[PDB]
């Protein structure tokens, strides 16, 4: 009675940066026929695999919008961007990036908020007014994204006797416009912490619509936005110094994580209870991690040579994501 | 390699003055006066627990609070309750209240700045700062509110160092004010993530060691305590002597713990022998070791024999042979070897020193990591979810602004924990 | 030339006190010119204890080189930031030391598998020297674990991430493991209390008669690069056995039928070579002899005759050519704490086999089952290291044991 992790791929372009200086397409971009092949025997499985000049609202459609028809189910759904540092993780789901020309750069945050508020125009039945929340994860501590303070004593998670996670010191705004969904994301986006800087903490989006049940049982459906880190493993060669020590910190919890999704699908040696409590950013996966609540992953990876066994390493985290 | 001393809540000073009984004996310090040992060695490395600020005089780094005065005061006019610089002192006249929340929501909560600026005064007063020791009680709220306040507060302060956790769990059954096992839960739904080290001891054990293998019939508290400032003598500063294989501190985190769930420990101590009954002619380290591995010389409450050995380290004391050492230690990873969990080879940690305590001529230091600890915290579960059902002691933690929605993550993730001790006990 | 060393790690550090005390003796060295190394270490207690007492004022203090820091056991702190304010520091020591010698013979260098102090420090330590001075000897030496004896809790991960790269950094390797050394002062010096210290004098005996006897009036005195190029067919810097076998105590040698075809017998007895992977099925394949004392030749040519005639001991078939043999001329010189007994001829053997492979399972398939259940991850991804790491070192020692594999019984 429970549906599988729904399990995808991505494949960035390519930039002139690493393709003038040689690093050739390690990758075999094969984005219709369901796998990809590496070097020459490693053939995966994946449900969509996302060529290198893939459509956001293909991603959309693909993924998250089977998503958001069973966001109305009143049940949870979540799909994050993963990929290693430098894989185009801002542009996966489309915050902290302003073109809006085409409107293909930004990406799945306005479709899934624009077409959210469109989906109030139609459903005027259930009593329904969504709030958000933007949070950051960083040095496993917690910081209020939305507010321009608040202290780290107050910021914690609570959890309840039916099997869900509560926050607490949380600046939660309800929506009216998407010019406001996209004020929030804005500020907040100025309020995270070179070009992208650190990119180093994780942001967390979520969404909150509870739809109640027809004065009776309250069903609450959640759908988030939880964008990754990079998951740089090797590199001695670059992050240095006091910077050094904004790396290594959040490295524990990427193979935190990492342990964790990898206690499931292999029960070959006794396979023990799952240690969500070790890492914040896994606290509030635990919902977001099979039962009859919904999870769709999906990856950013890079053709770049030099990063093959990270890929590969990144394909260790897509080899291993049975449900 | 410098540690500051921390002493929380109305037990705790005892927990620890005992301490300061014994390591000034130690190093040969008088109640006022200086380094009277009459040997060199003692001085070498005494800047772990100590420093020199008046100069002439010696002085322990060391902190100590309470929400209640009378008891420090009693401390103050105790024996040694001149060697302390009194400015050192921070307290207040408040209610200690017997809540946990409210030692951690309001009473010591506008008192934690005055202990911070106290820990930063003393943490960059002198070279590198190395670990932290935190004496207290879960026996109440004041070591335990304002316990897991000070030090939650003190890893987002430095979130570098080591946490040594002297917890004092209760007793199983042999209780204080029946009013008591919530101050577990909620302090340690907070210990968990705010350490990484947690000596964890218990009373009827005390009582156990102390009463039967000690034949003395009367347990002064004070005995009790002296007890564990052998314990607490026997792991650190030993190892700051000189040692031919000595570890630290971070040594025994990285040892003794599979994973950051750092799965509390549980200590004993070889010697335990009756006043001038135990003329024996059969002292020496092999007896530390099978003195040390039964179920009784144990401070912890559950029979450790009843789950797997994942980790143990021991520190052994005086002028003695590592291959009369590692092969007692293969001794123990032969004879017991099915509840000694097979998939770590080394379940031992060998730990040499190169002193003996002030008379003795031989001791030796346990420390514990079973799988058995399972069934404590189980334990403390099980009254916990007991009377919490009723809900008829919760008013006085609603009076202090603690919520509903904290207790219930406090049953799953202490809850979970002796989950995962289950699924590692195996 | 009188060969300049380096010594990180406590044991490094300990095995110096006494190997360099054996050092300062047997040379008539009074404990009132020249000293000619560097000691580092992780934490300065250990030093404190050579900066304290005896052997503090012949050294110039200068260099004894410490970091008041982490003692740190565990690789990949010891490999990184811990160890890296501390490396440039000891490159410059020995950089000078290098410009005050006049052509510098080579490196020998003692450390420890058994911590991250002399592992990781030691690892790109070796890294830097190939970087720095890769044209030249390059001599490294840990202590091998023990297969059931061990200690450390980590007593895999240090060694296992230390050769995923101290293989590609040293050529000559010696790695002697402690018990059999126990089983030899328990049996054959024949006392029931052994200590760390003695230990110490035996591998201070034993590389007290690998050079610095060889740097003595020797008639054939062999160079250090003899043995990089002898004892090893191959280029992939591989890694002998190391024993120093009149291992008598002072009330054996009232024993006047004692000559170099009993030591020199008794370096092929299967558990006597210091390491708990005897040559039951060892084929070896190169044997550097290295004879010290009034040495006769006599023993020499009938004992290593009835050694190779024995055919029993049997050699690598296809690569049999395995022979290297120089004699001292001085003998070996009593520790008057110590415990040999005053030997008129002594013998140092090495002998690279095929056993240390099987040895090496003896570490691998251990390392293996600690690594089944992802357990120690989250301190070493915690000082910067990750999965691959370790998947790689796997795979390092996968091919290394069947390089070890295919030289010998292949033929
Ligand atoms: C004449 C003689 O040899 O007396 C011994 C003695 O009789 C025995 C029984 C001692 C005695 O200990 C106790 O009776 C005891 C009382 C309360 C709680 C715990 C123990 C002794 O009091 C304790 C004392 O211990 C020390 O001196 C250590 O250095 C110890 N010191 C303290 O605990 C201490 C006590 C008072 C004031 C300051 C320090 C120590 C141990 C570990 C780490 C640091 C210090 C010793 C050897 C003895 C006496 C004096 C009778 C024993 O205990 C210890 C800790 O050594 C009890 O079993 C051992 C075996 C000893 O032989
Ligand atoms: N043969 C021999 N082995 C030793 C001796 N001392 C320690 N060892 C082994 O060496 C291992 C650790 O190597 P060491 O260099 O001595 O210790 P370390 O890693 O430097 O420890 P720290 O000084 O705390 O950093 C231990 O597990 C012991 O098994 C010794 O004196 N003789
Ligand atoms: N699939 C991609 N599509 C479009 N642009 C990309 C893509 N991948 C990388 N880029 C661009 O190259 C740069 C690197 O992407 P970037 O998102 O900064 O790396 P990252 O590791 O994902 N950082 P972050 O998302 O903040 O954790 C960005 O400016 C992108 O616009
Ligand atoms: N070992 C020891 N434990 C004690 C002693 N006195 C009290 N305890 C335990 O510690 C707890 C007391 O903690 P405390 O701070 O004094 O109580 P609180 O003020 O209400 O928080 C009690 O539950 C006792 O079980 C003592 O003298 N020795």
């Amino acid at each position: 009675e429970e549906a599988p992790v729904r399990v995808a791929l991505r494949v960035r372009p390519l930039l002139p940066k690493e393709l003038l200086h040689g690093h050739q397409s390690c990758l075999q971009v094969e984005p219709g026929l369901g796998r990809v092949t590496l070097g020459r025997d490693r053939h995966f499985g994946f449900h969509v695999v996302l060529a290198e000049d893939a459509g956001q609202e293909a991603v959309y459609q693909a993924c998250v919008q089977p998503l958001l028809e069973a966001f109305f189910e009143g049940f949870n759904a979540t799909v994050f961007a993963y990929g290693q540092t430098g894989s185009g993780k801002t542009y996966t789901m489309g915050e902290a990036s302003v073109a809006s020309l085409l409107e293909d750069e930004q990406g799945i945050v306005p479709r899934a908020m624009a077409e959210a508020f469109k989906l109030i125009d139609e459903n005027d039945l259930l009593d329904c007014l969504v709030h958000v929340s933007y949070l950051e994860v960083y040095k496993e501590e917690f910081r209020d994204l939305l507010e321009v303070g608040t202290a780290s004593r107050d910021i914690q998670l609570r959890e309840d006797e039916r099997g869900n996670v509560v926050l607490c010191g949380v600046k939660e705004v309800d929506v009216e416009g998407l010019d406001e969904v996209l004020s929030l994301l804005e500020m907040g986006n100025a309020a995270r912490h070179l070009n992208h800087l650190s990119s180093r903490s994780h942001t967390v989006f979520t969404v909150t619509l509870e739809q109640r049940g027809r004065p009776g049982q309250l069903l609450v459906s959640k759908f988030h936005f939880v964008d990754l880190a990079g998951s740089e493993r090797v590199l001695k060669t670059g992050s240095t110094g006091e910077r050094l020590k904004e790396s290594i910190q959040i490295n524990s919890s990427l193979l935190a994580l990492g342990n964790v999704i990898s206690a499931l699908g292999d029960p070959q040696r006794r396979g023990s209870h799952i240690p969500y409590r070790d890492s914040k950013i896994t606290r509030i996966l635990k919902d977001s991690l099979g039962g009859n609540a919904k999870t769709v992953m999906i990856a950013c990876v890079s053709p770049s040579s030099s990063d093959f066994d990270e890929t590969l390493n990144t394909l260790n985290y897509a080899s291993r994501a049975q449900n | 390699r410098e540690i500051v001393h921390i002493q929380a809540g109305q037990c705790g000073n005892q927990i620890g003055a005992k301490f300061w009984e014994v390591i000034s004996d130690e190093h040969g310090i008088d109640p006022t006066g200086s380094y009277h040992g009459d040997s060199d060695l003692q001085l070498e490395r005494i800047n772990v627990y100590y420093n020199e600020a008046a100069g002439n005089k010696y002085v322990p780094r060391a902190i100590l609070v309470d929400l209640e005065p009378g008891t420090m005061d009693s401390v103050r006019s105790g024996p040694f309750g001149q060697i302390f610089r009194p400015d050192n002192f921070v307290f207040g006249q408040s209610g200690a209240g017997n809540n946990w929340a409210k030692g951690h929501y309001t009473e010591g909560a506008e008192l934690v700045d005055s202990v911070l600026d106290v820990v930063r005064k003393e943490s960059e007063s002198c070279d590198c700062l190395q670990g932290f020791q935190l004496t207290h009680s879960l026996g109440g709220g004041t070591g335990s509110g304002m316990g897991t306040l000070l030090i939650s507060k003190i890893r987002e302060e430095y979130p570098d160092r080591i946490m040594n956790t002297f917890s004092v769990v209760p007793s199983p059954k042999v209780s204080d004010t029946v009013v008591e096992p919530y101050n577990a839960t909620l302090s340690v739904h907070q210990l968990v993530e705010n350490t990484d080290e947690t000596y964890c001891i218990d009373n009827e054990a005390l009582y156990d060691i102390c009463f039967r293998t000690l034949k003395l019939t009367t347990p002064t508290y004070g005995d009790l305590n002296h007890l564990v400032s052998a314990t607490m003598s026997g792991v650190t500063t030993c190892l700051r002597f000189p040692g031919q294989l000595n570890a630290d501190l971070r040594k025994l985190a990285v040892n003794m713990v599979p994973f950051p769930r750092l799965h509390f420990f549980m200590p004993g101590f070889a010697p335990l022998t009756s006043r001038g009954s135990q003329q024996y002619r059969a002292l020496t380290v092999p007896e530390l070791t099978q003195q040390m591995f039964d179920a009784k010389n144990m401070m912890a409450a559950c029979d450790p024999r009843h789950g797997r050995y994942l980790t143990v380290a021991a520190v052994f004391r005086g002028r003695m042979s590592m291959k009369e050492v590692d092969e007692q230690m293969l001794n123990v990873q032969n004879k017991n070897s099915s509840y000694f969990v097979e998939w770590i080879p080394n379940n031992v940690k060998t730990a040499v020193c190169d002193i003996p305590p002030r008379g003795l001529k031989m001791s030796a230091t346990f420390i514990g990591n079973s799988t058995a600890i399972q069934e404590l915290f189980k334990r403390i579960s099980e009254q916990f979810t007991a009377m919490f059902r009723r809900k008829a002691f919760l008013h006085w933690y609603t009076g202090e602004g603690m919520d509903e929605m904290e207790f219930t993550e406090a049953e799953s993730n202490m809850n979970d924990l002796v989950s995962e001790y289950q699924q590692y006990q195996d | 030339r009188e060969c300049i060393s380096i010594h990180v790690g406590q044991a490094g550090v300990q095995i110096g006190n006494a190997c360099w005390e054996l050092y300062c003796l047997e040379h008539g060295i009074q404990p009132d010119h020249v000293p000619r190394a560097v000691f580092v270490d992780l934490e300065p207690t250990v030093i404190d204890e050579v900066r304290t007492g005896t052997y503090r004022q012949l050294f110039h203090p200068e260099q004894l080189i410490t970091g008041k820091e982490d003692a740190a056991n565990n690789y990949a702190r010891g490999h990184y930031t811990i160890g890296k304010e501390i490396i440039d520091l000891v490159l410059d020591r020995i950089r000078k030391l290098a410009d005050q010698c006049t052509g510098l013979q080579g490196f020998s260098v003692f450390h420890s598998f058994g911590g991250g102090t002399g592992s990781g420090f030691t690892s790109l330590l070796m890294e830097r020297l190939s970087v720095d001075y890769g044209k030249k000897s390059k001599l490294e030496f840990s202590i091998y674990p023990a297969p059931q004896v061990s200690t450390a809790v980590v007593e895999p991960y240090n060694s296992i991430l230390t050769t995923h790269t101290t293989l590609e950094h040293s050529d000559c390797a010696f790695m002697v493991d402690n018990e059999a050394i126990y089983d030899i002062c328990r049996r054959n010096l024949d006392i029931e209390r052994p200590t760390y210290t003695n230990l110490n004098r035996l591998i201070g005996q034993i590389v007290s008669s690998i050079t610095a006897s060889l740097r003595f009036d020797g008639a054939l005195n062999v160079d250090l690069t003899e043995f990089q190029t002898n004892l090893v067919p191959y280029p992939r810097a591989h890694f002998p056995l190391a024993t120093y076998a009149p291992v008598i105590s002072a009330e054996k040698a009232y024993h006047e039928q004692l000559s170099v075809a009993e030591i020199t017998n008794a370096c092929f007895e299967p558990a006597n070579q210091m390491v708990k992977c005897d040559p039951r099925h060892g084929k070896y394949m190169a044997c550097c002899l290295l004879y010290r004392g009034d040495v006769v030749p006599k023993d020499v040519n009938a004992a290593i005759a009835t050694i190779k005639t024995k055919r029993t001991i049997q050699f690598v078939d296809w690569c049999p050519t395995g022979f290297k043999v120089g004699i001292n001329y001085e003998p070996p010189t009593v520790v008057p704490g110590g415990d040999l007994a005053k030997v008129q001829r002594a013998v140092c053997m090495l002998s690279n086999t095929t056993a240390i492979a099987e040895a090496w399972a003896r570490l691998d398939h251990k390392f293996d089952l600690m690594y089944a259940k992802r357990a120690f991850v989250h301190w070493y991804v915690g000082e910067g290291m990750e999965e691959g790491e370790f998947s790689e070192a796997r795979e390092d020692m996968a091919a290394l044991e069947k390089d070890y594999e295919e030289v010998g019984v292949d033929s």
